[PDB]
């Protein structure tokens, strides 16, 4: 029903728990990496520009 | 099974010989329905709404 | 429409069959989102069953990429027309030009 | 030919005018180039991808 | 420390006019300008049409026989049609209108508070003789951008299936630029003006518009569980029939929990319930576990 | 790229600019100059620094 | 058609003269705008008084040499730029710099006066010396409702009157329920330590809304 309160329930479980971004042509063991997500209005996975 | 027989004469629910195959809105598209066509076999009776 | 244009897509637009052409000169004796009625000229017409041509435009249908194609007018009730003349725009057309 | 019609549009030559940040208000350092790009979305749609 | 007020306000058109402001201190007028000119961009009242239920039409992606525009296309008009209300927030409008020729803005039945600001505004055109198209205009007043899809979460009934919604355009300002030139009043040592120069479809004052904008700047300086959840379910979702439904509706039960308190006495006594309705309205509570002269003792917590 | 661009632009100097040559006792006031308009971006400076 | 104040602040400061504020609620777009006008009227625009000129006991130049002080006289003058005043309702005051000795001269070592106050006696003028080292000298402070530098005087010394020494603006993504996008506003400045960073807002702000008294 997505009620109103379950959002900050998420906003729970995100908060110290990571999760593992990875893309097509893996080679170097960095083609897979960690990083804390940020809730996001979107359909897009936001990356950061260093990476 | 066991706790489900509990539950069914406990709330009193007759369980449906028949499972729900609907056809439904695909996940998080949204849309208007602009037509509907319906194909019949030849031999069998139309519906009320074909 | 393309601001920055070539030339070509008057050519792409028409060729494909996305645009409706007239078949025979004439006016438009009756302008519809449905359909175009257009009263041919006497010379480019046949002896026989006088006759006017009446294009039926495709409206709003399933694509094969799941998109929307559809027609619109892009002619006014009783405009001159000529034989070969855009009468419709299909989807991505601008009056007989390509708008991708 | 370009430049020629950029004249008869009253625009610069260089097609490089001044833009404000709609956020502070103050202009940009040096002259950035402005224009009209015929611009198409392809249909890789996110909502479809994700 | 000077501070700033109005002058000459410039109408060059019902479009748009330049406003501006004399006593300016050393580079002010920058930052009121800059600051003027978001809030002024953002944050304004607007009256943009909401809802449009028109003649034949089930879906804004039909055609309607005598007229060439699609009905996307004429709600797309529509949305473009600037109109202003004075003591309305929401008011309907009844648009009318046949034979062959162009229907304008101004073809629509006058109200009290509507305004038309271009009666030449083409809504669709009409090309046959006897065709005819009657639709209500439903518009509302709102700020910023409220598209349609958006719109539907509260949803309660928009079954009026003939009533397409369309996305919320509200806002006066289509541009505004400010311009700061040196001011030179009788006697001061340096001052600046700031000329600000905007668009709009005529729907608000530029006087109006400056005022609500500084209005809204200075505005943010202002700090610078026990019991069933079915019980407080409305009546409408135990899906009675329509008169069971009223008539309890008019014994002021409009509540699960109000009906499972109340006596099959209680209930009898009333003007419109005979043994039938009892009989359903016992049939769905029991079908959900529920029934008559239930107590919950505590009606209600807040 | 946009980064290295940006840090380029920001560390070099040019032959002469406003407030060519002066002192000042830190970055603090160097910026405070910069943000004002009234010091460019990249311009001979000596400046105090710890 | 109502409008949206904020309702979460915490101004969460470091030391004393320095201070990041932050607010969570706040419309679309409004967080630019309020963070630069606060931060343009912060910078340019700011009543205080420090240092506008100082004369030279030992050379009548900023050009020269002290016996007794290896500093530039136009160090001193740095320094002096870097003394934090706040006076009273004397509008303009004057300090004397008087002490000798074989170690630097700090703020402490300035003369008292009533309506004078020094914030930082641990602050540094110049140093002094092997032997006596004579020095001593009178310290001239303004007033000014932004920056105004050395050479802005026409008809010397910068005079740094705004308090503010640092002011920077970030806007990040404010999450307020049903409501899907807002501006979180953080305001961080740093002070010369004479007017705190907290009011310094406030009064800053006020002279917005003193601006907008016109209108609403």
């Amino acid at each position: 029903r997505e009620e109103a309160v379950v959002w900050d329930i998420l906003d729970e479980v995100i908060r110290e728990h990571p999760v593992l971004l990875n893309r097509a042509p893996t080679l170097h063991r960095l083609g897979i990496q960690a990083f804390e997500p940020v809730l996001i209005e979107g359909k897009a996975i936001q990356l950061h520009p260093l990476v | 099974t066991p706790e489900e027989k509990l539950l069914r004469a406990i709330f009193g629910e007759k369980a449906s010989d028949v499972k729900d195959s609907s056809l439904r809105v695909p996940n998080g598209v949204s849309g208007t329905v602009i037509d509907v066509q319906v194909f019949t076999r030849d031999g069998v009776e139309k519906d009320k709404r074909a | 429409k393309p601001l920055v244009g070539t030339g070509m897509e008057r050519a792409v637009a028409v060729d494909s069959g996305v645009t409706a052409v007239a078949k025979r000169g004439g006016v438009v004796q009756y302008v519809d989102a449905s359909r175009i009625v257009i009263k041919v000229n006497e010379d480019e017409m046949y002896p026989g069953e006088a006759g006017i041509d009446i294009y039926n435009l495709t409206k709003y249908t399933r694509s094969n990429q799941n998109t929307c194609i559809n027609q619109m007018p892009c002619v006014s009730l009783g405009e001159p027309v000529e034989r070969g003349d855009v009468l419709a725009d299909g989807p991505s057309t601008d009056l007989g030009e390509l708008a991708l | 030919e370009i430049k020629e019609l950029l004249k008869l549009g009253d625009l610069p030559t260089s097609g490089q005018i001044r833009l404000y940040d709609g956020r502070t208000g103050e202009q940009f350092e040096r002259p950035v180039t402005v224009g009209y790009m015929y611009m198409l979305k392809l249909n890789h749609l996110v909502d479809d991808k994700m | 420390f000077l501070k700033p007020r109005l002058v000459d306000i410039e109408q060059v058109s019902s479009t748009h006019a330049k406003v501006t402001l004399e006593p300016l201190e050393r580079g002010f007028g920058h930052t009121l300008g800059n600051a003027l000119r978001r809030i002024l961009l953002s944050s304004m009242p607007g009256c943009a049409v909401t809802e449009v239920e028109i003649d034949g039409v089930l879906h804004e992606y039909s055609t309607k026989e005598g007229v060439q525009e699609d009905i996307l296309e004429i709600l797309l008009n529509l949305k473009g049609l600037a109109v202003r209300v004075q003591g309305k927030d929401e008011v309907i409008l009844t648009l009318n209108k046949s034979g062959i020729g162009p229907v304008t803005a101004a073809d629509i039945t006058h109200d009290g508070d509507v305004e038309i600001v271009k009666p030449q505004h083409v809504i669709c055109h009409l090309t046959d003789e006897n065709a005819s198209i009657s639709m209500r205009i439903k518009v509302q007043r709102g700020r910023g951008y409220v598209p349609a899809s958006t719109r539907i979460h509260s949803e309660e009934d928009e079954r009026p299936i003939g009533r397409l919604l369309v996305d919320a355009c509200y806002s006066p300002v289509e541009r505004i630029a400010y311009n700061v030139e040196a001011a030179r009043v009788e006697q001061r040592t340096d001052l600046d003006k700031l000329v600000i120069e905007m668009e709009t479809n005529g729907t608000i004052d530029p006087e109006e518009a400056i005022r609500r904008a500084a209005t809204i700047l200075a505005e943010q300086l202002e700090a610078f569980p026990e019991f069933d959840p079915i019980l407080l379910r409305p009546v409408d979702d135990l899906e009675l029939t329509v008169r069971s439904a009223n008539c309890l509706k008019a014994e002021a039960i409009h509540y699960i929990g109000d009906l499972v308190q109340r006596t099959e006495v209680e209930l009898l006594k009333t003007p419109n319930l005979g043994k039938k309705s009892l009989t359903e309205i016992k049939d769905v509570l029991a079908s959900r576990g529920l029934s008559l002269g239930m107590r919950l003792e505590n009606w209600p917590p807040a | 790229q946009d980064v290295v661009l940006g840090l380029y632009y920001m560390t070099r100097d040019c032959v002469n600019a406003k407030g060519e040559g002066m002192v000042l006792t830190g970055p603090k006031e160097a910026e405070r100059l910069y943000r004002s308009g009234l010091a460019s971006l990249h311009a001979r400076v000596k400046v105090r620094i710890t």
